[PDB]
């Protein structure tokens, strides 16, 4: 399938500005439309502006709460789309998405200007919009456990523990490492910040030989911890 | 845009379904409104995306192709002699006399020129005008709708 | 804006469901469909007057009529738990878009599935930094209710309890946390301490001590 890639994502104070950008490939990108679309936390989609294409002079049509505050252009030469944010707010806050769009006009029943659909997304990028200020996550080892785990495997992992915002990604090995990872949601506790687990299951066996590290990186903090979980 | 001149209207002799591509699609041609081969990615769509339209009296047929390969806006029409059968567009022979050959870019103008084909093909009044009158009043008629 | 969704529908397993969006531009406009699940990018469905991308299953089907759209999926899958937002103009005529508020799918009858608990004692690298964290992993349950108590010895704790909200793993089976935060004095006055998860009326008991 296409490939499209947000980034940008981050911290913001309330009143700030942000620029997102979406790469892309695998499809006329020149000729497509695109649309930007965020997802509040624990809410739903919500359409924030399209950019149309050459034949329409690559006019933009915007959501009306972001009207006059955000900026949709587009690079054709590097395959790029960006969204330009100004006088952020709170309600700003949300995983940004970018889609390319199809158009839709059905000849007998339809109404101009027919309709857009969404049919290639991005994973999206975090924006938090907020007075806090960042904090780099202390990671901990979590060290290999047989207890509750099938017979010949241990359980091992890391505790990503205190940060702020949103998100921290990892990985083992550098990525080498991918079957039985569990990555667990994050919990937000009463402090406001964020701790989340990361555990893998290996072959007892293995606990001797192979090192197992933990890859932890904070991009809002420009933070990147390597942890190396042993026994015991 | 709009861009419709009185050279975009033409009738046609007892014609193939690709001759009368090609008989429209010249003078958009004659005013770089496409692409040099504007003709040859329409006749392609067509035989995938087959664009008769079974109405009554007068068959019809709405060639085009992707936006793409349009630089300016504009609109053909032809006038057939004999009917020329198009395939339908919904899958299922279609023997057309009026042709109305779009080279529009712009996606808006677009679904407003088949929103306006659709309620002109369904006047079974005006259609019978078009198949008797000349290319001056079927131009003259036709360029007052804006 | 506002195309509006029901809040969540139920169904079945196997059996037949129907989800509906109404707004006035559905009257001119077709609306199209997506499936999100959480962590997980939107995938379209459908859209136009019967317009099905290749690679989406035969059972989802859309329909309209007057100010109503409705997807249906016909013999519900537990892959079909999920959030599904329909789409489409915002006005009759209207170069913008928007969605639907989502409607929550969710598949009944699937098997029962007890939690697997992992509880890990705090790091020694955390007490070095005069913190104390227990952690206590669940996951693999079905459906997406727990309950989790922690003891310390078999006296309740409440203060520096943290739990998440069970959330939807890859496997359609969920997956929580819980945090307790100690003191390294308090961690090492006691006996044990013990993370407790009940799910369905059973209860599963793990149990930790500074050694």
């Amino acid at each position: 399938e296409v490939q499209l890639v947000e980034s940008g994502g981050g911290l913001v104070k309330p009143g700030g500005s942000l620029r997102l950008s979406c790469s892309a490939s695998g499809f006329d990108f020149d000729n497509a439309w695109m649309t930007w679309v965020r997802q509040p936390p624990g809410k739903g989609l919500e359409w924030v502006g399209r950019i149309t294409g050459p034949g329409e002079g690559w006019s933009v049509d915007y959501a009306a709460p972001v009207e006059g505050r955000f900026t949709i252009s587009r690079l054709n030469s590097i395959n790029f789309l960006y969204l330009e944010m100004n006088n952020l707010r709170m309600e700003d806050s949300g995983l940004y998405f970018c889609a390319r769009t199809g158009k839709y006009y059905d000849f007998w029943s339809g109404y101009p200007p027919g309709e857009e659909y969404f049919q290639d997304w991005g994973r999206g990028t975090l924006v938090t919009v907020s007075s806090a200020s960042t904090k780099g996550p202390s990671v901990f080892p979590l060290a290999p456990s047989s207890k509750s785990t099938s017979g010949g495997t241990a359980a091992l992992g890391c505790l990503v523990k205190d940060y702020f915002p949103e998100p921290v990604t990892v990985s083992w090995n550098s990525g080498a490492l991918t079957s039985g990872v569990h990555t667990f949601p994050a919990v937000l506790q009463s402090s406001g910040l964020y701790s989340l687990s990361s555990v893998v299951t290996v072959p007892s066996s293995s606990l001797g030989t192979q090192t197992y590290i933990c890859n932890v990186n904070h991009k809002p903090s420009n933070t990147k911890v390597d942890k190396r979980v042993e026994p015991k | 845009g709009i861009h419709f001149r009185r050279h975009y209207v033409r009738h046609l002799p007892k014609v193939s379904q690709n001759d009368i591509i090609k008989a429209l699609a010249s003078p958009l041609i004659n005013d770089g409104m496409v692409v040099s081969d504007f003709a040859d990615h329409v006749i392609t769509r067509e035989q995938n995306f087959p664009t008769g339209l079974p109405v009554e009296p007068v068959g019809v047929a709405i060639p085009h192709t992707d936006s793409k390969y349009v630089r300016q806006n504009a609109i053909s029409v032809g006038i057939l002699a004999e009917p020329v059968n198009f395939e339908d567009a919904g899958g299922e022979p279609v023997p057309v006399r009026v042709v109305f050959m779009l080279a529009l870019g712009n996606w808006f103008d677009i679904t407003n020129v088949l929103w306006w084909i659709k309620a002109v093909i369904q006047d079974e009044d005006f259609m019978q005008q078009l198949l008797v009158m000349n290319d001056d009043e079927i131009y003259q008629s036709i360029y007052t709708r804006i | 804006y506002e195309l509006t969704q029901e809040t969540g529908v139920s169904v079945a397993l196997g059996d037949t469901v129907t989800i509906t969006c109404e707004g006035d531009s559905l009257e001119s406009h077709y609306a199209s469909w997506y499936q999100k699940k959480p962590g997980q990018a939107p995938i379209l469905l459908f859209y136009g007057d019967d317009n099905r991308p290749s690679g989406v299953p035969d059972r989802f089907s859309g329909d309209a009529d007057g100010n109503e759209a409705s997807l249906t999926i016909d013999g519900a899958q537990a892959e079909d738990d999920a959030e599904y937002y329909c789409s489409s103009r915002d006005k009759s005529g209207s170069r913008l878009s928007v969605f639907g508020g989502g409607t929550k799918l969710t598949v009944l009858s699937q098997p029962k599935a007890a939690p697997s608990v992992t509880l890990f004692p705090p790091s020694s690298e955390e007490l070095q930094a005069n913190k104390a964290t227990l952690v206590c992993l669940i996951s693999d349950f079905y459906p997406g209710a727990v309950t989790v108590a922690w003891k310390a010895d078999s006296s309740p704790v409440k203060a520096g309890v943290e739990t998440t909200t069970p959330s939807k793993q890859s496997n359609n089976k969920y997956a929580a946390s819980s945090y307790l935060s100690l003191t390294p004095e308090q961690w090492k006055s006691h006996r044990s301490y013990s993370c407790q998860v009940t799910h369905e009326g059973s209860t599963v008991e793990k149990t930790v001590a500074p050694t």
